[PDB]
DNA sequence: CGTCATGATCATATTATTACGCCAGACAGGG
DNA sequence: CCCTGTCTGGCGTCCTCTCACCTATGATCATGACG
C-alpha cells in the first residue's frame, strides 16, 4: 500500500518528509543508510535544481561528468 | 529523608499533615525494600568537611 | 524571545536543558559526598526520566508541562509532525517579493495578461526601479533612489511601466489542488487596490469572485522569467492533463 | 421520509417542511467538510508515494503490455475502445481480420486519426504498451507513458509525471461521495466462457459451472453485453446461436443451489446412516 | 393605540396569525444565570451559598478546631463601567465572607468551645455583569458563552455492531456523576458483565455487590427466580409454571392428571400453557437427565460432617443429586436460564470471579485504582466509602438524581446526591433487561439528554475549585499553630481563588472575545449554545452524528444559524422563545389545545414532555373561536411528521417565528430561500458593518425593534415623560407626575456615548432622535444607537438593483456599483485604530518622550506640540510622528504605512511618581474642568427640578402669586403654611438638598482624588500615551457587499452616473446583479424582496408626489388609509382617524422616502399581496420596467427586473487584506521571512506549490524560490546586488533552516553528515 | 534606645481523568 | 507453537485575518513609630 510503498525506500529523507519520522530516522541511523538524493523531494529540501524539467539537462551533465 | 512507619498505619494515601512534598520517593508501586543496614550506616555520617559547591 | 514585559517566556528547550543540568549537577555531588548504599539509584531514574523528557517528550508515560496542560516540546517534536522542520521550513517556505490581495473581473483583458494595482507593483518590483534609477542617472547612490520612491515622484510611474512590460508574475489561489492552480501573466498596472484576472482562466483556478485573495509571486532571474514564459504561460496550458478537455471552457 | 414537500420555492413553505429541508442541507454541509479532510490527506499520500518517477529513457525495448477492451458492466458499453486506446503506443502490431495483413505497426502512437480508423474496422482489443510493465531501470521510458496530456506531441523526456499523475487523481477527491434472470437488448451472436454445459432432458442446455459468463458478439465483432452466469442455471439457447431483442435466454433460481447431474440413472445413498448423518424431520404442513 | 415613536412612522405589516405570546427579553439567558449566581440566597441552593455551604466547615486534623460559615456580602466595585473600560482595570467587586472559628476541648468534642471568633474576611474578586450582559476582564468587553453537554444521570448506550466483527452488539450503562468517578458498566462478545471506573482497567461487575455486603445466596436471590424440586417419593418432582415454556421444546412427555399434554420432540404452546394453568397443575415429574446442567442457588451443608454438599452458582450432577438426597433435603432451589427469556449473565460473572468475601472484593477494587501497593482493610473501607457513597467527592446535582430516577422508572425525583446500593443494583437489573430484548436504548443527540449550562454554574464550579485549594491550605494552618492567638484572616489567603476565577474569566475556551461591531451581532453571540470547551467534544476529533440536527431541536435550537466550516452543528444558537427549564434542559412555549379549542394560556414544554403528546404545527387554519378547520391537520407525534385527526390534538405552537433565532428571523422571504443560501445569510448578516448614516429596511420581519431595544445599544426611557434639553451629548427628561417618586423629586439625565472605539475597530455612536418639548413613554428609545434608526435595526442600506448580465463585469458573483453611490457617502463607514506607546524604564537611564528629538526637523516636528505627543485634531498621513520617543535612539511611535486619519482622542496615564509633563497637566485640568462642570450641572440640573416641585406644590394652599419671586430662590419654605402635607413635602426637599449639597462636596473630592491620582501599570513602565486616529473608508472595487439571502460579491467596476441603465422615466439603477446566481443558488427570496422593495418605494413615490404638491391633508390621509388597509384578514387594522391632522403630515415627512414593509417569516406576504400592491402604485404588475442602455442609449431586449434591495457592506475590504513585500525583517531561528501582514511579511510558498511546480518543468523558478528569495542569506545579498546592478543571475548556496535540520538532527545522538 | 509591626521587594513548579476513530503490527492469552 | 485478543503506536486539508494571554503569593528584611 502507498503508505507502506513510500515509507519502504532506500532513501530516508523522503521517508521521513512523509510520515512518522522517528521510526525512519532510527531505523536509518542503526543500518548506516546512505541517501544519494535520488530524484525530486531531497533536491527540494537540499536546496537545487529538480531532476524534473530543466534540472533534468543539468542532472545529465552532472551524472555524466562523474 | 527517612521515615519508619508501615506496621498498620496509613501505608500510602497520607504523606504528612499538609506542607509540599515533592512524593513517596516512587522508585516502584512501594518504596525500595529498605534494609537494616544503611539506616544503621545513616546513624553518624558527615564524617569530612564543609564540601560545598566551592 | 522578550514579551516587552521585563521577563522572557522561555522556549521549552532551555527549560528541559535545565532539568537536566539540575539534575546531573545533584547526582554529581551527591556521588561525591558517597551514596548512603542502596541510595545512588532514584537520582539516576530521575536523571534518566528527564533525558527521557528531553529526547522525546510523551513517549514514556505522562508528560511534562511548563503551562498548564500542554505537555512542553522537546526535540522529536521539533523534526516530526506538522510545525516541524520537514513540513513547515524545508519543504514550503516563506517568500520575498510576493503579496497578496482580493480578485475581481475586468473583462477587457487578453488572456495572457491580468491587473496588477500600481501600489502592488511598486512595492513587489523595487530592486528593479532601484537599478534602472541608477542607470538611467536620476539618483547618485541607492538612498537618494529609495526616497524617490518613497515619495513617489513623477518619474517613477514611467521607470515601473519601462520596467512591468515584458516580465511575467505567477497567480496562485490558496488551495492550489491541480498543477493549473499556478499559472503565469504579464501585468497591467491598474488604478485601484484588487488584481483583475481574466474570466476564462477562472475555470481553471475553481474561484469564483465572492471574496476570493490570490497571491502574486515575481520570478527574479532570468531563468524563471523563460520559465514563467515559455512552460507555465496562461495561452499555453489550454488542456487538462486529466484527459483532453479544454480548460478554457466558456463559463 | 413517507410525507414528501409538495411544496416549491415560488409558493411557500411551511414551518415542518423547510425544517426537514435544514436536515438535508446540513447533512451536506457536513459532508463537504470533513470530505476535504480527506481528500487533501490522500493527495498527499499520493504525490509522496510516487514523487520520483521521471521519464528518463526514449524507448524501453520490451514488448508485453496490458490489453484494453471496452469496459462491460451488463448494460451500454461505458467507455468505448476511442477513449481508452487515445494516444499509447501499441503492443503487438494490430491485424486486421484479413490475417497476415498489417493495420499498425507495433510502435505507433495511436493519435486520433487511427483512433477512427480503428472504430472503422471494428478492432477488437488493441494491445498497448503500459507503465506497469516497462523495462527501465530507475525511471520510466518515453514510449511506454504515451501521449504528453495537455499537449499533442508524445511525452518529452523529462516530465516528471508522478506528480501530476497523483495530482490529477486527487484533485477530483472533492466532488466525490463519502457516506434472477438475464435480460437482452441488442441482437447478435452468442458467445459463453469458461462454462462446462450438458443437455437436459428438456433438449434445452443446462450448465454446471459458477464460473460461466455469457456474451453478445455484435455483427462486426465486438462484445456490447456480457453477463456473469450462475452456477447450475438453465440456458434457453446454446453457444453460437442467435437471439433476438428482449427475449431472456437463461433463468435459475438465486436460492437454491442445483447439484444437478451429467448421467442418467438411479439414485442411492452411499455412506448415508440414519440417525447420524441425515435426520428425520418430516415436514407438518405439506407433506413431501 | 399606539406609542409616541409608532406614530413617527408606522411600519406596514403583513401576516395573518393573530399573535398570543411577545418575543420575550432576548438576554434572558445570561442575566438570569448570573442573577441566579450572585444574590443572596437562603435555603441552601443555588448560587455562591451551594459552594460556601458544601465545602466549610473546615475541620481540623483532629486538633478540634473548626472554620465554619456565617454569611457573605459584595461590596461596591471602586470603578464604574466607564472608568474601567478607560484605564483597563478588571469590572470586579470584593467579596466578603463572614468566617467563624471555635476551637474545642480536651475529652469533649461535644463539648463547650472555650473561645470562638467571628469576623470579616477578604477573598477573590469576582467580575459583575453589566446590564448588557457582558463582563469587562481587561478593558475589553468579554461574553462567556453557554455550554451544551451531557446530562448527569445513567445513560443505556449500546456499541453497536462494529465490536468482535460478528454483529453481536454490545451495552454499556455509562453512569455520569455531576462530579466526581464515572462507571461503566458492559458486556463482552463471552457474554460477561464487566465493570469499570474511570476508564481504567477492567474487572467483573460483581465483584462490586461483594462490596456493598451481599452474600452470593443473596445476589441470587436478587438477579434470577427460583424453580423448586420437591423429593416426593417419585423421580423428583418439580413446581412447573408454564409461562418459562413459552416456546421451549421439553425432553420427555410432560402429562399429568393420567394426561398427556405435551409430547417429546414439541414444544409448549401458549394453549397448552392455558390448559396448565386452567386445570392448575403444580407437581410434574422430571428425568434425571433433567437437572443435569441446572444451577443450584445458594449452599447447602451436610448436617453429619459438617462439609459443603454443593457450593453456590454451580451446576448439578449425578453425584451431587446423590449427596444431597441422602442428607435430609427434600427442596431444591435452581435458577431459570433461558436462550432467550434470562441468559446467565450473573452466573458467568460469578464464575470468572477469584473473590469470596467482602475483603477480597475490597481488595482488589483498592488494587486496580492504585496499582502496587500494600492495601490494608480500613485503607479500602476508606476508598470505597469516598469512591460512591460520601459527600465530599461525589454528588450527583438535582439534575443528577432526576435522570437518575426517571430513567429507571421511579416515583421521587428527589433524593440525596450519593449513591447506594439500590442504585448500582437497579442499573444492572436494567442493563440485563435491555440486553433480554425488552425496552430501549438512549441516543445521544436527543436534547432531552443535553443540558445547558451558563455563566453562572461555571463560575460556581470553578469558585469551587478554588476553595478546594484554599481548603488543602487551610487544613494546613489550623492544626499546626498556636491556638487562640490567630484570626481568620491569617489563615484563608485570597490568592487561589482570585486566580481559578480570574483564570475562567481571562482564558478559558468558552469565555471568549465579543464580536461587537453590530447590535444584530452582540445579540446572537451573547445567545450560543456551543458544544466545545471543557467537558464536551473537540472539532478535530469528533464527529459526524453531533454535526446534524436532531428532530427534536424544533424550537429550542436554531436549525439553519450555524457557522460553516469546522465546526458546523456545534456553534448551535438558541431560538427566539427557547427559555431554559429549572434544572438547565430547554423549553419551549406551547398553547395548550382542550378537545376543542385552542386555549391561549401558554405552556412551557421541555424535550420529553414533547415527545409523548401530540403537537400540532404552527400555522394551521382555525376559524375565529380555536375550532380547527380542516379535519386532517399536519402534526408530529414522537419525533415523526405526520397527519392526524381535528380533535386528538394536544398543542399548538404559539408563533410561527420559533423555529428560527434572531439571526435568522430578520431575514423576509425566509420560507422562499433554499436552507444552504438562508445560513449563509444569516450569517454574513452577523457580519455587517455600520455605515455612516442608517436608513432602514424597506421589507422588514417587524423582528427589528426587538433586537435594537432588547440590546443595549440604544437608551431607553426609563421612566416617561417630557424632554427638556437635547444635545449631541446628552438628553434631559423631565419625569411625569404620574410616574414620579415623592422623594428624590428627580429630572433624568442620559449621557450618550459619542465616538468611541469598538472592539472590531467600528465606530459605535448614539444619536439623539428626539425632538425639544416631545412626549416620551416608559420603554420607548431617545437616542438611536450604530445602524438603528428611529429605535429600528437598519444594518446596511437599500439601493435601486437590476437583475442584468452588464458587459461581464459581474461574471461569478460580481456587483457593479453607479458612481451615485458613492457620491452620497452612504457606505462610507468610519473606523478608529487605537495606537499605544508606552515609556519602559531599560539601563542607561528611562526614556524621553520630549519633542526635542535628533535627527528630525521642522517638518515632523510641526505636527507635534512643544511636548512630544501630536495635537487633537491634526490629519495625519501615512508614516508621520504621533508620539515622539528617544530612548539612551529614535524610537517614536509612527503611524503605520498605509493608513490616514485624524487623531480624536488622546490618553495619558502615569504611574504615580513620575514627573508629570506640561501636556499631562493639560489633560489633567481639562478632565477636573469636564468632571467639575458634570458634577455642577447635575446639582443645578436636579435643582431646578426640585424648584419645579416646590413651585408645582405651592400652586395651592396658601399660594403667594406675586411674593414668590421678590425673595432669593433658595427660601421657598418659611412662606406663609401651616402643618400639612406641604410643610412635610418642603421638609423632605430641605434634606434632599441638604443631601445634594454634602454629597456634592464630597463627590467633587473624591472625583478630584481619582483624576490626581496615578494609576498601577506594568512592572517598569513611566507613561502610556494612547493616540485614536479616526479612518473614513468610503468604497472602493474590491470591497464585499452582500445582500441579506447569501448573493456573495466582490463589487468589481465603480461604474459613473451615465452608463447604468436607466427607464423610460430617467432614473439610473444604482447596482446591476448578475440574474444566473439565481436558478443554481436557490435563493428565491430575493427577487421578491426585490418586488416587494419596489411595490414600497412606489408608495414612497406618490406620497413624494402628493406632497410636493402642496396638497391638504385630505388627500394624504386618502392614500395613507388606502395603503395601510390592502390585504387578507391581516394584524395591522390601523386608522388615521385618530392621529389629528398633525401626525399625518409627519407620518408623511417619514414615509417619503419609501413606506416600510413587515413580512414575518414563514407567514408572509403572499404573492397576490405584492401585485396588488403594485398596483397601488402605477409600477407595472410583473415588477419589470423596460430599460434603455447608458452606453447604446438604446433599448434592451426583453424587459427587466428593477426594484430595491437591501445590501449590506461587510468589514471584509480590501484595504486591509492587501499586502506586498519586496525585502523586509527576517526571523531568527530559521532565516526566513516573517509571517503576516502586521509584521511586514511575505507569503507562504506552500507545499501545494511546490508540487505544482514539479509539475511543470519549472526548475529555475523552483531553486530561487526556495534557495535564494526565502532562506539563503549570502545567496540573498548577492541577489539583491545582482539585481541593482541589472546582472539578472543567481548564486544559489544552501538553505540555512537545512542547516537547522541538521543541528537539530545532530542535537540527537544520530551523526548526520554530508559526504564527499 | 530597643522592640514590634507593617510594608515593600524578591524569589520557584499537580496541592495536598470520562464526549474520536481506523489501521497495523507486536506482545501476549488460551488452548 | 498456533491462533486470537489486547495494546499502544501512528495518522486525521490549505492559505489568510482578527483578538487576548504570557502570575501571584509568601517570606524576609528594613524602616519607622511608640513606649
Ligand atoms: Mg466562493
Ligand atoms: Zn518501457
Amino acid at each position: 500500500g502507498i503508505t507502506k510503498a513510500s515509507l519502504a525506500t532506500e532513501s530516508f529523507i523522503s521517508a521521513a518528509s512523509f510520515q512518522e519520522t522517528t521510526r525512519v530516522l532510527t531505523e536509518a541511523a542503526v543500518a548506516g543508510k546512505r541517501d544519494e538524493l535520488r530524484g525530486l523531494k531531497e533536491n527540494v529540501i537540499v536546496g537545487r535544481l529538480i531532476p524534473a524539467g530543466t534540472g533534468y539537462a543539468y542532472h545529465q551533465d552532472r551524472m555524466r561528468r562523474r | 529523608l527517612f521515615v519508619e512507619f508501615d506496621p498498620e498505619v496509613i501505608h500510602t494515601t497520607t504523606i504528612n499533615a499538609t506542607r509540599g512534598v515533592s512524593h513517596f520517593v516512587r522508585f516502584g508501586a512501594s518504596p525500595a525494600i529498605v534494609p537494616s543496614a544503611v539506616i544503621h550506616q545513616l546513624s553518624v555520617y558527615k564524617p569530612k568537611d564543609i564540601v560545598d559547591p566551592a | 524571545v522578550p514579551l516587552d514585559g521585563g521577563r522572557f517566556a522561555t522556549s521549552d528547550l532551555n527549560d528541559l536543558y535545565r532539568r537536566v543540568i539540575n539534575r546531573n549537577n545533584r547526582l554529581k555531588r551527591l556521588l561525591d559526598l558517597a551514596a548512603p548504599d542502596i541510595i545512588v539509584r532514584n537520582e539516576k531514574r530521575m536523571l534518566q526520566e528527564a533525558v527521557d523528557a528531553l529526547l522525546d517528550n510523551g513517549r514514556r508515560g505522562r508528560a511534562i508541562t511548563g503551562s498548564n496542560k500542554r505537555p512542553l516540546k522537546s526535540l522529536a517534536d521539533m523534526i516530526k509532525g506538522k510545525q516541524g522542520r520537514f513540513r513547515q521550513n524545508l519543504l514550503g517556505k516563506r517568500v520575498d517579493y510576493s503579496g497578496r490581495s482580493v480578485i475581481t473581473v475586468g473583462p477587457y483583458l487578453r488572456l495572457h495578461q491580468c491587473g496588477l494595482p500600481k501600489k502592488m507593483a511598486l512595492e513587489l518590483f523595487k530592486p528593479f526601479i532601484y537599478g534602472k534609477l541608477e542607470l538611467r542617472g536620476l539618483a547618485t547612490t541607492i538612498k537618494a533612489a529609495k526616497k524617490m520612491v518613497e515619495r513617489e515622484e513623477a518619474v517613477v510611474w514611467d521607470i515601473l511601466d519601462e520596467v512591468i512590460r515584458e516580465h511575467p508574475v505567477l497567480l496562485n489561489r490558496a488551495p492550489t489542488l491541480h498543477r493549473l492552480g499556478i499559472q503565469a501573466f504579464e501585468p497591467v498596472l491598474i488604478e485601484g487596490k484588487a488584481i483583475q484576472l481574466h474570466p476564462l482562466v477562472c475555470a481553471a483556478y475553481n474561484a469564483d469572485f465572492d471574496g476570493d485573495q490570490m497571491a502574486v509571486h515575481v520570478p527574479l532571474t532570468l531563468e524563471a522569467q523563460l520559465e514563467a514564459r515559455a512552460l507555465m504561460m496562461s495561452t499555453n496550458n489550454i488542456l487538462s492533463p486529466a484527459n483532453g478537455e479544454p480548460i478554457i471552457v466558456p463559463s | 421520509i413517507e410525507t414528501p414537500i409538495t411544496a416549491n420555492f415560488r409558493e411557500g413553505l411551511n414551518v415542518l417542511q423547510y425544517f426537514i429541508s435544514t436536515h438535508g442541507a446540513r447533512k451536506g454541509l457536513a459532508d463537504t467538510a470533513l470530505k476535504t479532510a480527506n481528500s487533501g490527506y490522500l493527495t498527499r499520500r499520493l504525490v509522496d508515494v510516487a514523487q520520483d518517477l521521471v521519464v528518463t529513457e526514449d524507448d524501453c525495448g520490451t514488448h508485453e503490455g496490458i490489453m484494453m477492451t471496452p469496459v462491460i458492466e451488463g448494460g451500454d458499453v461505458k467507455e468505448p475502445l476511442r477513449d481508452r486506446v487515445l494516444g499509447r503506443v501499441t503492443a503487438e502490431d494490430v491485424l486486421k481480420p484479413g490475417t497476415a495483413d498489417i493495420l499498425v505497426p507495433r510502435n505507433t502512437l495511436l493519435h486520433e486519426q487511427w483512433c477512427d480508423l480503428l472504430e472503422e474496422n471494428s478492432v477488437d482489443a488493441v494491445k498497448v504498451r503500459s507503465v506497469v510493465s516497462c523495462d527501465t531501470d530507475f525511471g520510466v521510458c518515453a514510449h511506454c507513458y504515451g501521449r504528453d496530456l495537455a499537449r499533442g506531441h508524445i511525452i518529452n523526456k523529462g516530465e516528471a509525471i508522478g506528480v501530476i499523475a497523483a495530482q490529477s487523481i486527487g484533485e477530483p477527491g472533492t466532488q466525490l461521495t463519502m457516506r434472477s434472470s438475464i435480460q437482452v437488448k441488442n441482437k447478435g451472436s452468442i458467445k459463453l466462457s469458461n462454462v462446462k454445459s450438458v443437455v437436459n432432458s428438456s433438449g434445452k442446455l443446462v450448465i454446471t459451472s459458477r464460473n460461466t459468463e455469457l456474451k453478445l458478439i455484435d455483427e462486426f465483432g465486438r462484445t456490447k453485453e456480457s453477463y456473469k452466469v450462475p452456477y447450475g442455471a438453465v440456458l434457453a439457447k446454446g453457444d453460437g446461436e442467435q437471439v433476438a431483442g428482449g427475449e431472456t435466454v437463461a433463468n435459475w433460481d438465486p436460492h437454491t443451489m442445483p447439484v444437478i447431474t451429467e448421467v442418467s440413472g438411479f439414485v442411492r445413498f452411499t455412506d448415508m446412516i440414519d440417525g447420524q448423518t441425515i435426520t428425520r424431520q418430516t415436514d407438518e404442513l405439506t407433506g413431501l | 393605540v399606539y406609542s409616541y415613536t409608532e406614530k413617527k412612522r408606522i411600519r406596514k405589516d403583513f401576516g395573518k396569525r393573530p399573535q398570543v405570546l411577545d418575543v420575550p427579553y432576548l438576554l434572558s439567558i445570561q442575566l438570569d444565570s448570573f442573577q441566579k449566581f450572585i444574590e443572596q440566597d437562603p435555603e441552601g441552593q443555588y448560587g455562591l451559598e451551594a459552594a460556601f455551604r458544601s465545602v466549610f466547615p473546615i475541620q481540623s486534623y483532629s486538633g478540634n478546631s473548626e472554620l465554619q460559615y456565617v454569611s457573605y456580602r459584595l461590596g461596591e466595585p471602586v470603578f464604574d463601567v466607564q472608568e474601567c473600560q478607560i484605564r483597563g482595570v478588571t469590572y470586579s467587586a470584593p467579596l466578603r465572607v463572614k468566617l467563624r472559628l471555635v476551637i474545642y476541648e480536651r475529652e469533649a468534642p461535644e463539648g463547650t468551645v472555650k473561645d470562638i471568633k467571628e469576623q470579616e474576611v477578604y477573598m477573590g474578586e469576582i467580575p459583575l455583569m453589566t446590564d448588557n450582559g457582558t463582563f469587562v476582564i481587561n478593558g475589553t468587553e468579554r461574553v462567556i458563552v453557554s455550554q451544551l453537554h451531557r446530562s448527569p444521570g445513567v445513560f443505556f448506550d449500546s456499541d453497536k455492531g462494529k465490536t468482535h466483527s460478528s454483529g453481536k452488539v454490545l451495552y454499556n450503562a455509562r453512569i455520569i456523576p455531576y462530579r466526581g468517578s464515572w462507571l461503566d458498566f458492559e458486556f463482552d462478545p463471552k457474554d460477561n458483565l464487566f465493570v469499570r471506573i474511570d476508564r481504567r482497567r477492567k474487572l467483573p461487575a460483581t465483584i462490586i455487590l461483594r462490596a456493598l455486603n451481599y452474600t452470593t445466596e443473596q445476589i441470587l436471590d436478587l438477579f434470577f427466580e427460583k424453580v423448586i424440586f420437591e423429593i416426593r417419593d417419585n423421580k423428583l418432582q418439580m413446581e412447573l409454571v408454564p409461562e418459562r415454556l413459552r416456546g421451549e421444546t421439553a425432553s420427555f412427555d410432560i402429562e399429568a392428571n393420567g394426561k398427556v399434554y405435551v409430547e417429546k420432540g414439541r414444544r409448549i404452546t401458549a394453549r397448552h400453557i392455558r390448559q396448565l394453568e386452567k386445570d392448575d397443575v403444580k407437581l410434574i415429574e422430571v428425568p434425571v437427565e433433567y437437572i443435569a446442567g441446572k444451577v443450584v442457588a445458594k449452599d447447602y451443608i451436610d448436617e453429619s460432617t459438617g462439609e459443603l454438599i454443593c457450593a453456590a452458582n454451580m451446576e448439578l450432577s449425578l453425584d451431587l443429586l446423590a449427596k444431597l438426597s441422602q442428607s435430609g433435603h427434600k427442596r431444591i432451589e435452581t435458577l431459570f436460564t433461558n436462550d432467550l427469556d434470562h441468559g446467565p449473565y450473573i452466573s458467568e460473572t460469578l464464575r470468572v470471579d477469584p473473590t469470596n468475601d467482602r475483603l477480597s472484593a475490597l481488595v482488589e477494587i483498592y488494587r486496580m485504582m492504585r496499582p502496587g501497593e500494600p492495601p490494608t482493610r480500613e485503607a479500602a473501607e476508606s476508598l470505597f466509602e469516598n469512591l460512591f457513597f460520601s459527600e465530599d467527592r461525589y454528588d450527583l446535582s438535582a439534575v443528577g438524581r432526576m435522570k437518575f430516577n426517571r430513567s429507571l422508572l421511579r416515583e421521587e425525583i428527589e433524593g440525596s446526591g450519593i449513591l447506594s446500593k439500590d442504585d448500582i443494583i437497579d442499573v444492572m437489573k436494567k442493563l440485563i433487561d435491555i440486553r433480554n430484548g425488552k425496552g430501549e436504548v438512549d441516543d445521544i443527540d436527543h436534547l432531552g439528554n443535553r443540558r445547558i449550562r451558563s455563566v453562572g454554574e461555571m463560575a460556581e464550579n470553578q469558585f469551587r475549585v478554588g476553595l478546594v485549594r484554599v481548603e488543602r491550605a487551610v487544613k494546613e494552618r489550623l492544626s499546626l499553630g498556636d491556638l487562640d492567638t490567630l484570626m481568620p484572616q491569617d489563615m484563608i489567603n485570597a490568592k487561589p481563588i482570585s486566580a481559578a476565577v480570574k483564570e475562567f474569566f481571562g482564558s478559558s475556551q468558552l469565555s471568549q472575545f465579543m464580536d461587537q461591531n453590530n447590535p444584530l451581532s452582540e445579540i446572537t453571540h451573547k445567545r450560543r449554545i456551543s458544544a466545545l470547551g471543557p467537558g464536551g467534544l473537540t472539532r478535530e476529533r469528533a464527529g459526524f452524528e453531533v454535526r446534524d440536527v436532531h428532530p427534536t431541536h424544533y424550537g429550542r435550537v436554531c436549525p439553519i444559524e450555524t457557522p460553516e466550516g469546522p465546526n458546523i452543528g456545534l456553534i448551535n444558537s438558541l431560538s427566539v422563545y427557547a427559555q431554559t427549564n429549572e434544572y438547565g434542559f430547554l423549553e419551549t412555549p406551547y398553547r395548550k389545545v382542550t378537545d376543542g379549542v385552542v386555549t391561549d394560556e401558554i405552556h412551557y414544554l421541555s424535550a420529553i414532555e414533547e415527545g409523548n403528546y401530540v403537537i400540532a404545527q404552527a400555522n394551521s387554519n382555525l376559524d375565529e373561536e380555536g375550532h380547527f378547520v380542516e379535519d386532517l391537520v399536519t402534526c408530529r407525534s414522537k419525533g415523526e411528521s405526520s397527519l392526524f385527526s381535528r380533535d386528538q390534538v394536544d398543542y399548538m405552537d404559539v408563533s410561527t417565528q420559533q423555529v428560527v433565532s434572531v439571526g435568522a428571523s430578520l431575514i423576509p422571504f425566509l420560507e422562499h430561500d433554499d436552507a444552504n443560501r438562508a445560513l449563509m445569510g444569516a450569517n454574513m448578516q452577523r457580519q455587517a458593518v455600520p455605515t455612516l448614516r442608517a436608513d432602514k429596511p424597506l421589507v422588514g420581519t417587524g423582528m427589528e425593534r426587538a433586537v435594537a431595544v432588547d440590546s443595549g445599544v440604544t437608551a431607553v426611557a426609563k421612566r416617561g415623560g417630557v424632554v427638556q434639553y437635547v444635545d449631541a451629548s446628552r438628553i434631559v427628561i423631565k419625569v411625569n407626575e404620574d410616574e414620579m417618586y415623592p422623594g428624590e423629586a428627580g429630572i433624568d439625565i442620559y449621557n450618550l456615548t459619542k465616538y468611541t472605539r469598538s472592539n472590531q475597530n467600528t465606530c459605535i455612536n448614539q444619536m439623539p432622535c428626539v425632538s425639544l418639548g416631545e412626549p416620551v413613554e416608559r420603554g420607548d428609545v431617545l437616542a438611536d444607537g450604530p445602524s438603528t434608526d428611529l429605535g429600528e435595526l437598519a444594518l446596511g442600506q437599500n439601493m435601486r438593483v437590476a437583475f442584468m448580465p452588464w458587459n461581464g463585469y459581474n461574471f461569478e458573483d460580481s456587483i457593479l456599483v453607479s458612481e451615485r453611490v458613492v457620491q452620497e457617502d452612504r457606505f462610507t463607514t468610519i473606523h478608529i485604530q487605537e495606537l499605544a506607546c508606552v515609556s519602559r524604564d531599560t539601563k542607561l537611564g528611562p526614556e524621553e518622550i520630549t519633542a526635542d528629538i535628533p535627527n528630525v526637523g521642522e517638518a515632523a516636528l510641526s505636527k507635534l506640540d512643544e511636548s512630544g505627543i501630536v495635537y487633537i485634531g491634526a490629519e495625519v498621513t501615512g508614516g508621520d510622528i504621533l508620539v515622539g520617543k528617544v530612548t539612551p535612539k529614535d524610537s517614536s511611535l509612527r503611524v503605520p504605512n498605509g493608513v490616514s486619519g485624524t487623531v480624536i482622542d488622546v490618553q495619558v496615564f502615569t504611574r504615580d511618581g513620575v514627573e508629570k509633563d506640561k501636556r499631562a497637566l493639560e489633560i489633567e485640568e481639562m478632565q477636573l474642568k469636564q468632571a467639575k462642570k458634570d458634577l455642577s450641572e447635575e446639582l443645578q440640573i436636579l435643582e431646578a427640578g426640585l424648584f419645579s416641585r416646590i413651585r408645582a406644590v405651592l400652586v395651592a394652599g396658601g399660594v403667594e402669586a406675586e411674593k414668590l419671586d421678590k425673595l432669593p430662590r433658595d427660601r421657598w419654605l418659611e412662606l406663609g403654611l401651616t402643618d400639612e402635607e406641604k410643610q412635610n413635602q418642603l421638609e423632605q426637599l430641605a434634606e434632599q438638598y441638604d443631601e445634594l449639597k454634602h454629597e456634592f462636596e464630597k463627590k467633587l473630592e473624591a472625583k478630584r482624588r481619582k483624576i490626581t491620582q496615578g494609576d498601577d501599570l506594568a512592572p517598569g513602565v513611566l507613561k502610556i500615551v494612547k493616540v485614536y486616529l479616526a479612518v473614513k473608508r468610503r468604497i472602493q472595487p474590491g470591497d464585499k457587499m452582500a445582500g441579506r439571502h447569501g448573493n456573495k460579491g466582490v463589487i468589481s467596476k465603480i461604474n459613473p452616473i451615465e452608463d447604468m441603465p436607466y427607464d423610460e422615466n430617467g432614473t439610473p439603477v444604482d447596482i446591476v446583479l448578475n440574474p444566473l446566481g439565481v436558478p443554481s443558488r436557490m435563493n428565491i427570496g430575493q427577487i421578491l424582496e426585490t418586488h416587494l422593495g419596489m411595490a414600497a418605494k412606489g408608495i414612497g413615490d406618490k406620497i413624494n408626489a402628493m406632497l410636493k404638491q402642496q396638497q391638504e391633508v385630505a388627500k394624504l390621509r386618502e392614500f395613507i388609509q388606502r395603503a395601510y388597509d390592502l390585504g387578507a384578514d391581516v394584524r395591522q387594522k390601523v386608522d388615521l382617524s385618530t392621529f389629528s391632522d398633525e401626525e399625518v403630515m409627519r407620518l408623511a415627512e417619514n414615509l417619503r422616502k419609501g413606506m416600510p414593509i413587515a413580512t414575518p417569516v414563514f407567514d408572509g406576504a403572499k404573492e397576490a399581496e405584492i401585485k396588488e400592491l403594485l398596483k397601488l402604485g402605477d409600477l407595472p404588475t410583473s415588477g419589470q420596467i423596460r430599460l434603455y442602455d447608458g452606453r447604446t442609449g438604446e433599448q434592451f431586449e426583453r424587459p427587466v427586473t428593477v426594484g430595491y434591495m437591501y445590501m449590506l457592506k461587510l468589514n471584509h475590504l480590501v484595504d486591509d487584506k492587501m499586502h506586498a513585500r519586496s525585502t523586509g525583517s527576517y526571523s531568527l531561528v530559521t532565516q526566513q521571512p516573517l509571517g503576516g501582514k502586521a509584521q511586514f511579511g511575505g507569503q507562504r510558498f506552500g507545499e501545494m506549490e511546490v508540487w505544482a511546480l514539479e509539475a511543470y518543468g519549472a526548475a529555475y523558478t523552483l531553486q530561487e524560490m526556495l534557495t535564494v528569495k526565502s532562506d539563503d542569506v549570502n545567496g540573498r545579498t548577492k541577489m539583491y546586488k545582482n539585481i541593482v546592478d541589472g546582472n539578472h543571475q543567481m548564486e544559489p548556496g544552501m538553505p540555512e533552516s537545512f542547516n537547522v535540520l541538521l543541528k537539530e538532527i545532530r542535537s540527537l545522538g544520530i551523526n548526520i553528515e554530508l559526504e564527499d
